């Protein structure tokens, strides 16, 4: 039967919106009848209630903001698999393959970037509590960028799901993930990088959509989080089939972030540098400045990514895995620095290009 | 550094 | 630190 989840990290939840997920073969039709049949059983309690978005494609159902009241009587509906709670996440060669990121708005003219990013038209993003692309921007440099890329003829598309803040929704990342997969169907290309530098709390949503992308050929990769703790913890890095990054230094030690620091754990597949990162500032259309987070790190392995699948474009998920494992360096990092009982759990790989 | 240390350059 | 080229980060480092 259908159950309902919410997020574990409390001050990150989004009450009174909900994302209520079909049965996997549920098709579109259904989910708006399912949509309608809510509202009007809803109205029929005195509830009012608005259907923000329905979604096909990856997964069936829909956003519906509405009292959580109304749970018990949406769980009963026909074809409900589970109803989850929205909650925030947070801002942590190449030329057949497009990379995708779904970050804050980026400067695009940015000579570092200039016209191999594309801005598409995908915006959602929650309301705020040169600054607002900072973190994007650098991220597209690291990726591809003319000077301190790692990939510099990948092309890029980005989708804005992080407001100025570098916060955003579960429900935003679901739609620009939806829309990702869409452009897909209407106008096939090579093999597609998604690009997930953001992080909230352990989401079975998010996990499932990024798991049935993976599924359907498509590549993740993703931040492990910044959090000092298990990246099990938190999504979309704990989403199995996604490529989790976690950070390095220069010294080949895990990354301090004030008193937290890169995630770590059975979640993470590799790590890559992520502190001190020179990268496209957007400051102005020449400016540079070092970042530092599981962004950057997971922003260097979409960049490897890119560069092995342009090589290699029949690669299958789990043989670009293969590679990105069998090209890192082993054993550098300084694994006392991890919890004890994470040592051995935590893959003491930092990726790297194929010579 | 991060360009040399993924072998890069 | 925000540098406005290239070469100026170049110096720096
Ligand atoms: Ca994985």
């Amino acid at each position: 039967t259908a159950t309902f989840h919410r997020c574990a990290k409390d001050p990150w939840r989004l009450p009174g919106t909900y994302v209520v997920v079909l049965k996997e073969e549920t098709h579109l039709s259904q989910s708006e009848r399912t949509a309608r049949r809510l509202q009007a059983q809803a109205a029929r309690r005195g509830y009012l209630t608005k259907i923000l978005h329905v979604f096909h494609g990856l997964l069936p159902g829909f956003l519906v903001k509405m009292s959580g009241d109304l749970l018990e009587l949406a769980l009963k509906l026909p074809h409900v698999d589970y109803i989850e709670e929205d909650s925030s996440v947070f801002a942590q060669g190449g030329s057949l393959v497009e990379v995708y990121l779904l970050d804050t708005s980026i400067q695009s003219d940015h000579r570092e970037i200039e016209g191999r990013v594309m801005v598409t038209d995908f915006e959602n993003v929650p309301e705020e509590d040169s600054k607002c692309d900072s973190h994007g921007t650098h991220l597209a440099g690291v990726v591809s960028g003319r000077d301190a890329g790692v990939a510099k003829g990948a092309s890029m598309r980005s989708l804005r799901v992080l407001n100025c803040q570098g916060k955003g929704t579960v429900s935003g990342t679901l739609i620009g993930l939806e829309f990702i997969r869409k452009s897909q169907l209407v106008q096939p290309v090579g093999p597609l990088v998604v690009l997930l530098p953001l992080a909230g709390g352990y989401s079975r949503v998010l996990n499932a959509a990024c798991q049935r992308l993976a599924r359907a050929g498509v590549v993740l990769v993703t931040a492990a989080g910044n959090f000092r703790d298990d990246a099990c913890l938190y999504s979309p890095a704990s989403a199995p089939e996604v490529i989790t990054v976690g950070a390095t230094n220069a010294q080949d030690q895990p990354v301090t972030l004030g008193t937290l620091g890169t995630n770590f754990g059975r979640c993470v597949d590799l790590f890559a540098p992520g502190e001190d990162i020179i990268g496209a500032s957007s400051d102005c259309s020449t400016c540079f400045v070092s970042q530092s987070g599981t962004s950057q790190a997971a922003a260097h392995v979409a960049g490897i990514a890119a560069m092995m699948l342009s090589a290699e474009p029949e690669l299958t998920l789990a043989e670009l895995r293969q590679r990105l494992i069998h090209f890192s360096a082993k054993d550098v990092i300084n694994e006392a620095w991890f919890p004890e009982d994470q040592r051995v759990l935590t893959p003491n790989l930092v990726a790297a290009l194929p010579p | 550094w991060n360009l040399v240390r993924i072998g890069l350059l | 630190t925000v540098f406005t080229s290239w070469e100026e980060y170049l110096d720096w480092v």
